[PDB]
């Protein structure tokens, strides 16, 4: 019709959404958990320091076994580590050094890497030739791969510098669904545990919840003042944390459609680089541009602890599926394991 | 007497 | 204690370590460079000229005088560079191409902003990102011959009133363009290096070699406590 | 993936011969290599191991010093230079590849073997007290193995392996670390054990399952095999 | 007489300054782990060498020179003289190694990145220590605590190096005068001279390009001032090296060749000041290489 | 439709789709997150320390 119609209906619907949210704001999380006993100090020690990356570690992913993790560095290697034994299981020479994302398939059979090359490189770990080789070069994006995450051995969700996400069929090497609706450079993915949903943060400071199967953006979360560098689902799939360059995390609930809590402190001017939840959801661990990770009580927003063993920007932070340990990777090339 | 020095 | 299999795993780990160290040696003996430029700055013809002069992201390996140069053209990234330009925090230089013909061109596609003022805005933003405090900037002012044409047809005073020099002279105009770019650096310890080149000129790879040599001399001055 | 062993045949005792095998279709330098031998009517015996990069070479006491194991990784070829050959060295010799990382399957591929004819101890003892089982297709049969030491290492891995030598071909890995089926093994195989007693349960047996079944330990060198239970159709 | 008082004052001052300076250098360099460059690694090794030089030379020179008698035992004489010779050798070789580093870094700036790396810096440290320990082994052997009697009837001892024969003592002190002076000093003059030539040719090229193979540079005046200051520092380094070590190694050559005439003239106060200059090298070095440098000063503000 | 307003109409379609979604009160969202934190507090080896025999990284 005309912008004097459609772009005013958009405003009316945005106002109706905000009104519906504020009607849903029965009581903030901080009021309901005011009676919850705090978690105290979560003191944690560096149990492992995985040394052998030579450039900035950019991304990591725990395997489902909660023991192996891949990690990507701009030396052009993926390293798979036995975190129990400090052993390097594989080091993969990558065609493009400019890695920025890393995924482990939940079976362990594959790893993915992506970068300024607009490819998510699916590497097969279990060949009979006993070398890792590139099984697929998923080459249909047109801006850098910011995040790749496997749904299954045949399916990976991907996030790019081009504002789109794409679901891929690895077998046929092609997009099965493209998720169009962010306006900013989209930065991080997390699949929900049921794998039926995922949530994505972009430089437009919005988070969008996508149906993998339908393709629809069910909901859009907007409370951040700047880019969502980092995103993670709360382990029930009903909430997710969003870390931003505004030096805040925010907890969004998928069914409140609303910001539940903000994790902020005046001393914290540095942006959040990674977020992950402890298995019970009770701790939210945030990496920073400051050379630290802060452990937040996700229910009460008290800083239960700080992981301070790094001498450069923490780039990635994953908690094992079993909750047993926190890995922290940083621009000092060291991947420190904590519990 | 004490005539001399240590080398360094 | 470790079993026979855990020992052979450790041995694989240590063989991977020695491969990682040998690729560290290789990746450190190569000077990375980041080639940037505006649209129609001539990245293709410029690289092709280095390629004939030599004996979504394209790494061009060059190997000069036993030193290897990894000239990173980041290509057509449809992406917000603030989110990935820190990948190049470690590069020894930004190579910035500006075409000296761009002063007469206005952005025909969008508005009428000078093609040189967009190049100025990109130069300012790159030179002011905190990642590039240790990198120098190498500024190739390409297509001087097209400026040597345009000056006969489109006077530079009409597009930049700050030009005090003569309207006849190519030298005074390209000196002015270099001044108008060098003025943009607030980090006056950061040496901008600049060359005037043409697609005819094979010397550009020697200029790159020697500008990167000077950057490494400056860094070795800082690293070795020589002020 | 191929291993082709060659340079067997007949030698006079006290002689010397270099039998060899060449690898194709895999990153041989990544793999560690074992030699396993089989006397003309006897069980498997581990001869030697050479790891990736020619480190941590090991031999059996029956071949230590007298045999030397080497690899030409650029040529992807393995050589066993035998010397002081003896009547007890008459065997089929197998190249066996091996790879060692969390969750790997070592001993997965075995070359076709090479015959050597000669004209004529805290080593873990492995017992397969049942040397034969009469089997009928569709039956369930539960091969059992015992070791003179518990294979449950303190890291929780039971370093036990099962091999099937289908009659007239090289052994094939069925199970690694007591309870993982190898690539391509039918899911009808299953492994179980207490760490010192073990049982292989071939459910829904097939005529492809008859042959000789070896249990092996990978806790300590020398690597040791049971005598092998033969399944007879 | 006045000489004992000024000796005590100047020895006390340069001891306190050398201890304080080198312990500051050490604590700064061990505390700021990101600061351990290859150069800072050599500066750490040199500060350790100069602390050891200070502690195991200065008191064991001054007190026996004030008291005209070695009150310690033969084992102390061996240990002290060994650590003296070792700390002189290491201080010298580390100065040479910094000179050849800087030569690589400025005059072969790309080719040196093939080999100038922390592993190399540790290998060169371990070589220079192990070599200095090996070559100085005659000191704890042949430094007999030869006894005498004073003007009074009390017997007294003096710690002295007496290699078996006069020709052997001459050979030793000539080899020392080469390997711990002339070779260090010529290598330093070649290194810092080729660096000075390179930087001055750069200054000339930038001036002539300002008048409208080396390259057009938007140098600030601060960069010209910095290059001149580097030249001045390199000349100050070479001059203070010759000022600190030509006196002692020349005195030792005189004692090796004209022993009586040398000791008659230099024994007591004069050699005490010659050695005071030699140990003044151990104070000058942490100043020029650490306290002069703005980055090390910032690490000192960034640390204890 | 394939017209020069489509980038606006598709946004309206998406924003009206987002408007119509059923919403649960923050009281019940919070109670759900509390219930999950409580039920999994034991199954969180970081919310509490865990003994060195149970911790595979303490060895």
């Amino acid at each position: 019709s005309e912008l004097d119609q459609l772009r005013q209906e958009a405003e009316q619907l945005k106002n109706q959404i905000r009104d519906a949210r504020k009607a849903c704001a029965d009581a903030t999380l901080s009021q309901i958990t005011n009676n919850i006993d705090p978690v105290g100090r979560i003191q944690m020690r560096t149990r492992r320091t995985l040394r052998g990356h030579l450039a900035k570690i950019y991304a990591m992913h725990w395997g489902t076994d909660s023991r192996l993790l891949v990690s990507a560095s701009q030396d052009g290697k993926l390293i798979i580590w036995d975190s129990y034994t400090t052993n390097k299981v594989h080091a993969i020479p990558l065609r493009s050094s400019w890695v920025m994302t890393c995924a482990y398939a939940p079976s362990g059979n594959y790893v993915a890497c992506g970068g300024l090359d607009n490819i998510c490189s699916i590497y097969n770990l279990k060949t009979r030739e006993g070398n890792v080789r590139v099984s697929r070069e998923l080459a249909g994006h047109t801006g850098y791969l910011s995040c790749c995450r496997f749904l299954d051995d045949n399916q990976i969700v991907t996030s790019s510098g081009d504002t789109t996400c794409a679901l891929w069929d690895i077998e046929t090497g092609q997009q099965t669904t493209t998720f169009t609706g962010h306006t900013g450079d989209v930065m991080s993915l997390s699949l929900a545990p049921d794998t039926r949903l995922f949530v994505s943060g972009a430089c437009d400071a919005s988070a969008k919840l996508w149906d993998v199967r339908e393709g629809m953006c069910r909901q859009t979360f907007t409370g951040h003042e700047s880019d969502i560098n980092a995103i993670c689902f709360f382990p029930n799939g009903n909430a997710f944390a969003t870390g931003s360059d505004d030096a805040t995390c925010r907890l969004f609930d998928l069914r409140a459609d609303q910001e539940l809590m903000t994790y902020s402190h005046d001393n914290i001017i540095c942006g959040i680089t990674s977020v992950s939840f402890s298995k019970s959801g009770r701790l939210l661990l945030a990496g920073y541009d400051d050379f630290n990770c802060n452990v937040w009580d996700a229910l009460k927003a008290d800083r239960a602890g700080v992981l301070a063993g790094h001498d450069n920007r923490v780039s990635c932070l994953g908690v094992t599926d079993d909750g047993m340990a926190v890995a922290t990777g940083s621009w000092d090339s060291f991947l420190k394991i904590w519990n | 007497d004490y005539m001399g020095w240590m080398d360094f | 204690t470790l079993s026979a299999e855990d020992k052979a795993a450790v041995e694989r780990s240590k063989m991977i370590d020695r491969n990682l160290r040998e690729d560290g040696e290789k990746a450190r003996r190569e000077l990375k460079l980041l080639l940037l430029g505006t649209g129609e700055s001539g990245k293709s013809t410029f690289i092709k000229q280095m390629r004939i002069i030599h004996g979504g992201i394209i790494e061009y390996p060059f190997d000069l005088q036993s030193v290897i140069f990894r000239m990173v053209d980041v290509g057509a990234q449809r992406s917000e560079r603030r989110k990935w330009i820190h990948c190049f925090e470690n590069v020894t230089s930004i190579m910035f191409l500006v075409a000296l013909s761009e002063y007469d061109q206005v952005l025909v596609e969008s508005d009428n902003e000078n093609r040189m003022e967009e190049s100025k805005a990109l130069f300012r933003t790159i030179i002011t990102y905190p990642w590039f405090q240790n990198s120098s900037v190498i500024l190739f002012l390409n297509k001087k011959d097209l400026l040597e044409e345009k000056i006969m047809y489109s006077h530079l005073v009409d597009y930049f009133p700050e030009y005090d020099g003569p309207q006849r002279d190519a030298q005074a105009a390209r000196e002015f363009i270099l001044k108008m770019f060098v003025d943009l650096n607030p980090d006056s310890d950061k040496i901008i290096y600049s060359h005037f080149t043409c697609s005819t000129d094979t010397e550009n790879i020697r200029f790159v070699f020697a500008a990167v040599k000077d950057t490494i001399l400056q860094l070795n001055l800082k690293e070795y406590n020589l002020v | 993936v191929q291993l082709v062993e060659s340079g067997g045949g007949l030698v006079q005792p006290g002689g010397s011969r270099k039998l060899s095998c060449s690898a194709s279709g895999f990153a041989f330098s990544s793999f560690g290599m074992h030699w396993v031998r089989q006397a003309p009517e006897k069980g498997l015996e581990w001869v030697a191991y050479i790891s990736s990069g020619s480190g941590t070479i090991y031999y059996a006491d029956t071949v230590k010093g007298r045999f030397t194991i080497s690899r030409d990784d650029p040529k992807n070829t393995l050589f066993l230079q035998m010397t002081s050959l003896r009547s007890e060295d008459t065997a089929m010799y197998y190249c066996v590849r091996s790879i060692y990382y969390y969750g790997s399957s070592p001993f997965d591929f075995w070359g076709q073997g090479t015959t050597l004819t000669v004209s004529a101890s805290a080593d873990i003892v492995m017992t397969q007290a049942t040397s034969s089982v009469p089997v009928t297709p569709g039956e369930s049969v539960s091969i059992s193995c015992r070791s003179s030491k518990s294979l449950l290492h303190s890291n929780g891995n039971t370093y036990l392996y099962w091999f099937l030598q289908r009659p007239g071909q090289s052994p094939q890995l069925l199970i690694y670390r007591m309870s993982n089926l190898a690539s391509g093994v039918p899911d009808r195989f299953s492994g179980s054990g207490s760490g010192t007693a073990f049982t292989l349960t071939i459910s829904r047996l097939e005529a492809e399952d008859v042959g000789v079944y070896y249990c092996m330990q990978h806790l300590e060198y020398p690597l040791t095999f049971g005598a092998g239970t033969k399944l007879e159709l | 007489e006045w000489q004992p008082a000024v000796q005590i004052l100047l020895y006390s001052l340069i001891f306190l300054l050398s201890v304080l300076g080198n312990t500051l250098v050490i604590t700064v360099l061990i505390r700021n782990k990101r600061m351990r460059t290859v150069t800072n690694i050599f500066l750490l090794s040199l500060a350790v060498s100069d602390l050891m030089l200070c502690l195991f030379c200065m008191p064991f020179n001054l007190i026996p020179n004030l008291l005209k008698d070695f009150i310690f035992g033969s084992a102390v004489c061996k240990t002290t003289t060994y650590f003296m010779g070792t700390s002189v050798s290491v201080s010298t070789f580390n100065l040479v190694a910094i000179s050849l580093e800087r030569y690589g870094a400025i005059c072969k700036p790309l080719q040196s990145r093939v080999w100038q790396t922390k592993s190399h810096a540790l290998k060169v440290i371990a070589a220079t220590w192990c070599l200095s320990f090996t070559i100085m082994t005659p000191y704890p052997i042949y430094s007999n605590l030869v006894p005498f009697t004073k003007n009074n009837n009390q017997t007294a001892n003096m710690c002295r190096f007496l290699l078996p024969n006069d020709v052997m003592q001459q050979s030793w002190h000539t080899f020392l005068l080469l390997i711990l002076f002339l070779i260090p000093g010529i290598v330093m003059m070649v290194a810092y001279g080729l660096i000075s030539l390179e930087l001055y040719q750069g200054i000339k090229f930038e001036a002539s390009q300002k008048k409208s193979n080396r390259i057009r540079s938007n140098s600030s005046a601060a960069n010209l001032m910095a290059k001149k200051r580097v030249i001045r520092m390199l000349i100050v380094i070479v001059v203070l090296f010759f000022l600190c070590w030509m006196p002692i190694f020349s005195a030792n050559a005189w004692r090796a060749y004209d022993t009586a005439s040398a000791e008659r003239r230099l024994s007591g106060t004069p050699i005490s000041f010659i050695l005071l200059l030699s140990y003044t090298s151990s104070c000058v070095n942490p100043i020029i290489y650490c306290f002069m440098n703005k980055r090390f000063r910032l690490g000192f503000m960034a640390t204890f | 439709n394939t017209a020069s307003i489509a980038q606006a109409r598709k946004l309206v379609e998406q924003l009206k789709m987002e408007a119509n979604i059923d919403r649960i009160k923050v009281s019940k969202a919070a109670a759900d997150l509390m219930a999950y934190c409580e039920a999994h507090a034991k199954e969180d080896p970081l919310l509490t320390p865990v003994p060195a025999s149970e911790n595979p990284f303490r060895e």
